[PDB]
């Protein structure tokens, strides 16, 4: 069953992979409204396609600072990777194209804003309500791993609520297709794996520590390594000893020992029972799978929307002109986006 | 309490991702 699903899965992705989308719509296709989030190359904007009225983001990246940064191999997969993916807690991209300046990528709006705001916004989440989260998280991984994908941005920054109170999974800026080892210093200090930091090389492993700190997070409503600065932060991961909130029930504390592991042989995802050790423990024991994939279980929060392109999830952002050129810029670099 | 510590330091805003 979830072996035959994995199996067909992979081969749908394959196929994408090897022969990606490219240039399905165009700038003018769209009127632009508002930021919703903003990043080292561009900016994320709520946009109106004209044709069909539909809400979408539009992430926008300049191609040259993409250069000078030397992201380009890190953006072209993040658009390789999310035009050939698709499962329930995936944020979809609807169009690709670029211009003389830009990179765009268009998808699906995601009105609830992000879990960030409504986890700071209400403190923590109750245990239930950060297993129903959770569990998005364990199929999603199950998946991306199943297609030698690695994630490596968990956090609830850049994860979105959708309007039926699930979870879609943004930014794939750090995702990367290996099988084996790979060795680039990326995600977010308060969710790296001390492997990580430690610059020893790593796996799929790192995305199960994130899930730890994620768990952790959402139920203590403040991360298990926290300081002012990065440089404390990965003393206390390195360090490895967490301390749990007085309210963690024993099975959670469990879990997160389990999960929040230095040692490799040891970490739960990564054993030879696989997703399987945290997909069976005790704190998922209510969990049904199933019904999750499915979309069949009744959310904890379900966002307020003032309809279609409503935008009071999000922060405000300052706004800035769009620019492209009269003159190609990068044009070899980003040929196959 | 480690609440209060973690809300009185600077980093409980949107975390930015960092690279190589
Ligand atoms: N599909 C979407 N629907 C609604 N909002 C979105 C969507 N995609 C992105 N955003 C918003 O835009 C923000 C930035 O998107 P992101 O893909 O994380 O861009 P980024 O350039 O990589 N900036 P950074 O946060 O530093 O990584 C997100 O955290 C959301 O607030
Ligand atoms: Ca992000
Ligand atoms: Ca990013």
């Amino acid at each position: 069953s979830v072996k035959e699903f994995l199996a067909k899965a992979k081969e749908d992705f394959l196929k994408k992979w090897e022969t990606p989308s490219q240039n399905t719509a165009q700038l003018d296709q769209f009127d632009r409204i508002k930021t919703l989030g903003t990043g080292s190359f561009g900016r994320v904007m709520l946009v109106k396609h004209k044709e069909s009225g539909n809400h979408y983001a539009m992430k926008i990246l300049d191609k040259q600072k993409v250069v000078k940064l030397k992201q380009i191999e890190h953006t072209l997969n993040e658009k390789r990777i999310l035009q050939a993916v698709n499962f329930p807690f995936l944020v979809k991209l609807e169009f690709s194209f670029k211009d003389n300046s830009n990179l765009y990528m268009v998808m699906e709006y995601v009105a609830g804003g992000e879990m960030f705001s409504h986890l700071r916004r209400i403190g923590r989440f109750s245990e239930p309500h950060a297993r129903f989260y959770a569990a998005q998280i364990v199929l999603t991984f199950e998946y991306l791993h199943s297609l030698d994908l690695i994630y490596r941005d968990l956090k609830p920054e850049n994860l979105l609520i959708d309007q039926q109170g699930y979870i879609q999974v943004t930014d794939f800026g750090f995702a990367k297709r290996v099988k084996g080892r790979t060795w680039t210093l990326c995600g977010t200090p308060e969710y790296l794996a001390p492997e990580i930091i430690l610059s020893k090389g790593y796996n799929k492993a790192v995305d199960w520590w994130a899930l730890g700190v994620l768990i952790y997070e959402m139920a203590a409503g403040y991360p298990p390594f926290f300081a002012d600065q990065p440089i404390q932060i990965y003393e206390k991961i390195v360090s490895g000893k967490v301390r749990f909130p007085s309210h963690f029930s024993s099975d959670l504390k469990d879990l997160l020992r389990n999960l929040l592991q230095v040692d490799l042989t040891k970490r739960f995802g990564n054993l030879k029972n696989g997703v399987n050790d945290i997909k069976n423990h005790k704190w998922f024991a209510t969990t049904d799978w199933i019904a999750i994939y499915q979309r069949k279980v009744e959310a904890p929060f379900i966002p307020k929307f003032k309809g279609p392109g409503d935008t009071s999830n999000f922060d405000d952002y300052e706004e800035e002109e769009i620019r492209v050129s009269i003159n190609e810029k990068c044009g070899k670099e980003f040929t196959e986006f | 309490t480690t609440y209060a510590d973690f809300i009185a330091s600077g980093r409980t805003g949107r975390r930015a991702s960092i690279h190589d």
